[PDB]
RNA sequence: GUGAAGAGUUUCU
């Protein structure tokens, strides 16, 4: 059908078409506010393909992150320790600016659990977001069992402990050797836990 | 228990046999193993003669199953076996010599100490080393190659 | 001092055991591969904050390096190395 | 296959047999729809900016040139190789 | 981003 035209024609960032399209709405998006509402979403394929379903209860936001990395905050650059730690400008936050656009989304949609997120944007001082978010209180999600999970309340914010799709890939949540150190904390207690047993 | 420790009888004694003079001071002469090469090269030297530097190759993800191969000696082969295969083969005349598998023994190389006595016997092995065949086949027995 | 740009010296190559021409140069270092592994180390640990992460020599003495000779047997291809004491002249022939 | 731990066919000899079919290594095959697909996309969306400049290259036989320009832009030389056979095969559909 | 001249299939003022 039409999706698997949209999803090819996605491929295409390049192509004149996209191009002259990301420009007016990239343009579009800079008049309205950082976070907004959408009526739809602008990619129903890729909306879709996230979990998103036309039916009431699901919910679309957009939002504008800053692009760049992280500046560290003090006071006049001066960091008061060991000069490997004097570093003010060229450092990076461990969370995706995705990350960052599902969190501001959540907080700013408090009812709602974000279920997903996608890119739709950027020019040079933004990256535009769609966020697709679920009303555990409408009976439309509470009787659906294929969405019927995110109402219990283990999933709960569940983007602001790195649940999301998003939130498991900056934890460098993945199976086998590249990623030993798996849940850092969990892994580093297992391996910092002194085992004293009862010889006996 | 610390009924017969030597703190014990240290007690009216001031210094606890630490001495007056050098005491019993905190690290004087720095934390665990630090100055090998400096104030405790005397001892490293003397004790630990080639403690710093680097010496071969290094190996990147070492994994140690496919170098097991635990070795036994021709001495030992006759052990292996049961009580009951011993006395039924060893020192008689049979038409059917005994099967000796060292894999299951776990071992993966026959090597050669030793002795053998001077009945056939089949041994069964990943490995074998040139003297360990030699004196197999010397006995009358033969070394047939498993996976 | 002077040195001969020639020399007749025992051969330590396989293919001449014995006493053979020689043709004396002075050994002077090679130019510092890059991708050398403690390059390569010393590159990656100097790299982000924390500025200078090893020590580096800020003085120099002692110009009269040991003299070393290279002696490139002629025929053979076979090179040995032949170490002199210091001096602070050097010429061959 | 000696039944050997050394040597070319190493390891015990067993009775061998053809494992089924598994549908996951089908993986990377192309579908008719799916070319149906890419030929209508490729003909509303037009050829990347890099991709005329590589088949430019292509086109005026400077053939080093546009390996070296289609590896720097999509990284290895393997995905280069690949994007210049692709590009090299519509220079010749268009003639 | 969109257009015009100039320079020994191109991008520089
Ligand atoms: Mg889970
Ligand atoms: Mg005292
Ligand atoms: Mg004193
Ligand atoms: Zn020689």
């Amino acid at each position: 059908g039409a999706y698997k035209y949209l999803e090819e024609l996605a491929k295409k960032k390049q192509s004149d078409v996209n191009l002259f399209l990301s420009r007016v709405r990239a343009w579009e998006y800079r008049q309205m506010n950082v976070i907004h509402r959408a009526s739809r979403p602008s990619r129903p394929d890729k909306a879709r393909r996230l979990g998103y379903k036309a039916k009431q209860g699901y919910v679309i936001y957009r939002i504008r992150v800053r692009r760049g990395g992280r500046k560290r905050p003090v006071p006049k650059g001066q960091t008061y320790g060991k000069p490997v730690h004097q570093g003010v400008n060229h450092l990076k936050y461990q969370r995706s600016a995705r990350c960052t656009a599902e969190e501001r989304v959540g907080r700013y949609c408090s009812n709602l659990r974000v279920l997903n997120s996608y890119w739709v944007n950027q020019d040079a001082t933004y990256k535009f977001f769609e966020v697709i978010l679920v009303d555990p209180s409408h009976k439309a999600i509470r009787r659906d069992p294929r969405i019927n999970w995110i109402v219990n309340p283990v999933h709960k914010h569940r983007e602001s402990r790195g649940l999301t799709s998003i939130g498991k890939k900056s934890r460098g949540i993945g199976k086998g050797h590249r990623y030993n150190n798996s849940p850092q904390h969990a892994t580093w207690l297992r391996h910092n836990t002194l085992s004293l047993r009862r010889y006996r | 228990p610390t009924h017969t420790s030597k703190t014990r009888k240290l007690r009216g004694h001031v210094s606890a046999g630490h001495g007056r003079i050098g005491k019993h001071r905190k690290h004087p002469g720095g934390r665990g193993k630090a100055g090998g090469l400096q104030h405790l090269r005397s001892h490293f030297d003397k004790y630990h003669p080639g403690y710093f530097g680097k010496v071969g190759m290094r190996r990147f993800h070492l994994m140690k199953n496919p170098l097991w191969r635990p070795t036994v000696n021709l001495d030992r082969l006759w052990t292996l076996v049961p009580n009951e295969t011993r006395e039924k083969y060893l020192g008689k005349n049979t038409e059917v010599a005994p099967v000796i598998n060292v894999l299951q023994s776990g071992y993966g190389k026959v090597l050669g100490k030793g002795r053998l006595p001077d009945t056939p016997v089949i041994i069964q092995t990943r490995y074998v080393s040139r003297r360990a065949e030699e004196k197999i086949k010397q006995a009358g027995g033969v070394v047939e190659l498993i996976a | 001092v002077n040195i001969p740009k020639t020399r007749k010296t025992y051969c330590p190559g396989k293919n001449c055991r014995k006493h053979t021409v020689h043709r004396v140069t002075q050994y002077k270092k090679g130019p510092d591969s890059k991708l050398a592994q403690g390059k390569r180390r010393y590159d990656r640990k100097q790299s982000g904050f924390g500025g200078q992460t090893k020590p580096v020599f800020h003085k120099k003495a002692k110009v009269t390096k040991k003299v070393v000779l290279r002696l490139e047997c002629v025929s053979c291809k076979y090179k040995n190395q032949l170490v002199l004491k210091r001096c602070k002249h050097f010429e061959l022939g | 296959a000696p039944g050997l731990v050394v040597g070319l066919n190493k390891g015990k000899t067993l009775t061998k047999r053809q494992l089924p079919e598994r549908p996951s290594r089908r993986k990377g095959h192309l579908s008719k729809r799916t070319a149906f697909v890419r030929s209508i996309v490729r003909e509303v969306a037009g050829f990347a900016p890099y991709e005329r400049r590589v088949m430019e290259l292509i086109r005026n036989s400077q053939d080093k040139r546009a390996r070296k320009l289609a590896k720097k832009r999509l990284g290895t030389l393997k995905r280069a190789k690949g994007k210049i056979e692709e590009l090299t095969s519509v220079i010749q559909s268009s003639r």
